[PDB]
RNA sequence: CUCCGAACGGUAAGAGCCUAGCAUGUAGA
């Protein structure tokens, strides 16, 4: 219920996703497709616990 | 069309137009406004479905 | 003549500048050839400014030739400003030209 | 029907009769070999 | 409609939205409207594979955001 | 070889003599089998034999733009730059329609507008048909009169740019 | 591929062999690249006469 | 087809003569149309004579950007040919406009470390 | 079950390698060819180490000879002539433009060529020219998450390379069998022949299973992703009875 | 509701052979 805290975590989760992307490539993808970031661990993905809206 | 001065080097690889254009007050006002009135009433008259080419 | 002299003066026979002030590659070859090509923000900016210039001048040329009248030079100067936004010489050169373009589009909206 | 494999189907129905069958290399058994004439 | 980008190796990058059943011919006509050259003088490829004009987009499987090669014959 | 065929003979109207067509079309025509066979050796009678050999009208075809033999003969004639008498004899020869079309294209390309009109005025009376190649490479049927009227009109043909001087009324008011 | 017996070199393409023909030291012994036009009239006259004679 | 060939040649020559005469008469007709428009604006009818419509080459089919649909311009480089590919009503979501952009937390213009612009077109 | 970044890279390389996900793409890597849209540097070195040697060219050759041997199992019944395994360029499968077909089919006498058709539909149309030849042209293509429709890609590539000049080909007909090694699919869609659809259907089945090239590829991928479950001349050894 | 972005960070690494568009304008005897 603290809206500034809700907004800070959203941009930071996108920031960590950006750091993973700029690690994966070097040229800052136009749209890193959201599956291989936000998908679950045991089925061979990165398992971000994403506390922010992002449409697939 | 009128004309202009021109300053050409003998190399002729450049030609600046030397006449720093020097119109008058109400003269240029009434000129471009005359074009405004004739332009609007020109659109009033013709059905002129035309423009220039892109290139 | 000026920019084509610069282009052929850099020992690069791969590109042929359009006389309507474009630039297009010829052989569909780049990578190594592109790596001595894709450069010179000054050349792209100067080609842009001359492109807007030559669009204006050739517009008045075909005006005083064959379809000048009153429609062509007026509408062409107007869409030449709106196309200084949309067609030619875009923001790839310098920063603030988007601000002058947006002021141009707004002035067009008023008029 | 070895020389004409396109007319053979597993779901095709056919009747039988009491007569002697022709050879494999017979002219009635191979219409494609006799029709190759330009 | 799908948006494509036709960036070149000389600062020539254009963005055009076109529909799905549309062919490469009308798409080259729309690029010609965009970047100020003739439509028959546009050759757009995928690194040595030249996209022929008559075949539609869904056969080449071009999707929204994909980059082409813009060249001139 | 491919640079220039004449050391110092003449010049073009407003460009280089070897650069009358576009540079992309010149680079595409610089690599071909018939173009290499012509650049290995080319004379006036050899150009006449090459014009009498092939009867086709067209430019580049397909995605991989390859030049037509008529375009290769036109490029070799523009590079070699023959005299006006040989071009007038090729335009006046009605035996070979392809050689007459090549001479008409050479006279409309490098010639003056008055000479182009004086050479295209007998060209409008030729009702003989000729083979034409489309942009996709398919063969198309056309006539010599339609190609002469297209060459006497504004430049809309592929790999060709030859503007006129004025209208017919303005040219008639200026001279004959 | 292509073979040049004058230079005894192996050309991998046709343009390499056609180039090795003339435009090289072999051409320098063959008269280099110099070729002129043949007259004006007589070449076109005899060419049109021979072409019309061989045609019909 | 010598007779048909001569007939077609005569047809083409007649068409060319008609085209030249039509260019001359088209200059004359531009003059006459200017004169007729002037006379009509003078004494045709006070808001009682239109005799025309709103003839425009390219269709003006438009829509409405949902919340932040980009100003996708069609490009003013070819507008007189009146081709069918142009009239297609570009008011659709291209890549990112498919979303609603209303349920989002506060606002998301562009998350690419480049929001130098600061506006929403409200003031 | 620098190392683990590479495993993530390959196990999602089919979604992390695409023009849509990197806008300005043009590269063909090497050997067969990979749409490496970027640097994607770890994925690049790994995919070269995945396609270890001349393995792709061998895959094309093994698929071609297997299709020929499957045809050599009904050639007489299909009224062919003989094995028309054509000659090709040395590195010929490493290109993306042309298709000079490996397996022509010199028919015995006047086969009847059908229309353009896909190898899934049944409403064939055998009402056309009486072709002396249909050609079999292989094409292999590493797909993506937005290139994974081999059938549409195949109909496109066949009608394109047929229509354009661009290329030599066989006579009048080249039925282009094409299998996408990424999503293991099978496709051919153009001028089908007289009655060859059942042949090519069972052929694509018998080729996709068990062909030693495809097995070597699947095993190389599994062990990389680490996720387990003239008689005097040499090389001419024969027998003399 | 109409604020439209451009480039670098990106294509390897070389082996033997083959072909090209250019540039200077000299004192000397």
């Amino acid at each position: 219920n603290t809206q500034e805290l809700l907004d800070l975590l959203v941009k930071c989760e996108n920031k960590i996703q950006t750091r993973i992307k700029i690690g994966l490539n070097s040229k800052m993808p136009s749209r890193f497709p959201p599956v291989v970031f936000y998908t679950p661990k045991e089925l061979g993905g990165l398992g971000m616990l994403s506390m922010g809206h992002v449409l697939i | 069309i009128r004309d202009v001065p021109v300053l050409y080097h003998i190399t002729g690889a450049i030609s600046f137009v030397n006449e720093i254009p020097w119109v008058i007050e109400p003269v240029y006002i009434s000129q471009w406004g005359s074009m405004w009135i004739m332009m609007r009433r020109e659109k009033r008259d013709r059905r002129h479905f035309k423009r220039m080419r892109f290139p | 003549n000026m920019l084509n002299l610069l282009i052929h003066r850099k020992n690069l026979n791969y590109l042929h500048l359009d006389y309507n002030f474009n630039l297009k590659p010829v052989k569909t070859l780049t990578t190594k050839e592109r790596k001595k090509s894709r450069f010179g923000n000054a050349f792209h900016l100067c080609r842009e400014v001359l492109r807007l210039t030559k669009l204006v001048v050739d517009s008045h040329v075909q005006y005083r030739l064959g379809n000048v009248d009153a429609f062509q030079l007026a509408d062409g100067l107007q869409y030449i400003f709106a196309h200084v936004g949309q067609l030619t010489g875009m923001y790839r050169y310098k920063y603030k030209l988007m601000r002058q373009i947006r002021m141009c589009k707004d002035l067009k909206h008023l008029i | 029907y070895n020389f004409m494999g396109v007319r053979h189907d597993p779901n095709m129905k056919y009747e039988l009769q009491l007569a002697n069958p022709k050879e494999f290399y017979h002219e009635v058994h191979r219409p494609s070999h006799f029709l190759n004439f330009a | 409609m799908i948006e494509v980008v036709c960036n070149d190796r000389l600062g020539k990058k254009v963005r055009v939205k076109c529909n799905t059943d549309d062919t490469i011919g009308d798409l080259k006509k729309l690029i010609a409207a965009q970047t100020g050259t003739r439509w028959n003088k546009i050759v757009l490829k995928k690194w040595y594979t030249i996209f022929k004009d008559h075949v539609s987009l869904g056969d080449y499987e071009i999707h929204d955001g994909m980059n082409l090669e813009l060249y001139y014959q | 070889m491919a640079n220039r065929t004449v050391k110092d003979a003449h010049s073009i109207h407003g460009t280089n003599p070897q650069y009358l067509v576009e540079k992309i079309i010149r680079t595409r025509i610089y690599e071909s089998k018939y173009w290499k066979e012509e650049c290995f050796g080319l004379t006036a009678e050899l150009v006449v034999d090459k014009a009498m050999e092939l009867r086709f009208v067209g430019g580049v075809y397909g995605g991989n733009i390859k030049p037509t033999p008529f375009l290769c003969l036109t490029l070799k004639m523009l590079q070699i730059q023959p005299e006006k008498d040989i071009i007038v004899e090729f335009i006046k020869n009605e035996d070979f329609k392809y050689v007459r079309m090549l001479g008409a294209l050479y006279m409309r390309l490098t010639g003056t507008a008055i000479d182009c009109y004086k050479y295209l005025e007998p060209l409008y009376n030729d009702y003989r048909k000729i083979k034409s190649q489309n942009r996709n490479g398919e063969f198309e049927l056309m006539h010599v009169d339609e190609f002469i009227d297209e060459l006497l009109h504004s430049e809309r043909v592929c790999d060709i740019i030859l503007p006129r001087l004025q209208k017919r009324y303005v040219l008639e008011e200026a001279e004959q | 591929g292509y073979y040049c017996n004058v230079c005894d070199c192996v050309v991998k393409d046709s343009i390499n062999f056609l180039d090795h023909i003339n435009g090289k030291k072999h051409q320098r012994n063959l008269g280099m690249s110099m070729r002129v036009e043949r007259s004006t009239l007589d070449q076109v006259k005899k060419r049109f006469e021979v072409n019309k004679k061989k045609m019909e | 087809n010598d007779e048909e060939e001569y007939e077609a040649w005569k047809v083409r020559e007649l068409k060319r003569i008609k085209r030249d005469r039509e260019d001359r008469e088209a200059l004359e007709k531009e003059k006459a149309e200017i004169e007729r428009m002037r006379n009509l604006t003078e004494e045709e009818r006070r808001a009682e004579l239109r005799a025309n419509g709103k003839v425009i080459t390219n269709k003006a089919v438009k829509g409405k950007y949902k919340f932040l649909q980009k100003y996708y311009h069609r490009g003013a480089f070819f507008m007189d040919e009146d081709e069918e590919v142009y009239k297609r009503d570009f008011s659709a979501p291209t890549l990112e406009d498919h979303f609603n952009k209303t349920i989002l937390p506060k606002v998301m213009q562009v998350k690419n470390f480049g929001r130098s612009g600061r506006t929403k077109y409200t003031h | 079950w620098q190392i683990p970044n590479r495993r993530f890279t390959l196990w999602w390389s089919p979604t992390i390698n695409r023009a849509n996900v990197y806008v300005g793409f043009q590269v063909q890597l090497d050997l067969t060819g990979i749409f490496m849209h970027g640097k994607i540097p770890t994925l690049k070195i790994s995919l070269i180490q995945i396609f270890r040697a001349h393995l792709w060219q061998k895959i094309h050759e093994s698929i071609v000879m297997d299709l020929c041997q499957v045809f050599d199992q009904e050639l007489d019944a299909l009224e062919i002539e003989t094995v028309q395994k054509e000659t090709i360029h040395p590195r010929k499968s490493y290109k993306m433009n042309s298709s000079c077909a490996d397996i022509l089919l010199f028919a015995s006498y006047k086969w009847n060529v059908s229309r353009p058709s896909l190898l899934a539909d049944s409403k064939d149309v055998m009402d056309s020219t009486t072709t002396q030849k249909y050609w079999i042209d292989i094409q292999l293509r590493w797909g993506d998450y937005d290139s994974h429709d081999i059938e549409r890609y195949a109909r496109a590539k066949f009608l394109d390379y047929t229509t354009d000049n661009m290329s030599i080909y066989p006579s009048p007909t080249g039925v282009l069998i094409a299998i996408d090694l990424a999503y293991n699919l099978h496709s051919a869609y153009g001028n089908w022949f007289p009655g060859s659809k059942p042949l090519i259907q069972q052929a694509m089945a018998k080729i996709m299973k068990a062909n030693p090239a495809l097995y070597v590829l699947r095993e190389r991928i599994r062990k990389g992703l680490q996720l387990y479950s003239g008689e005097l001349f040499s090389n001419q050894i024969i027998w003399f009875v």
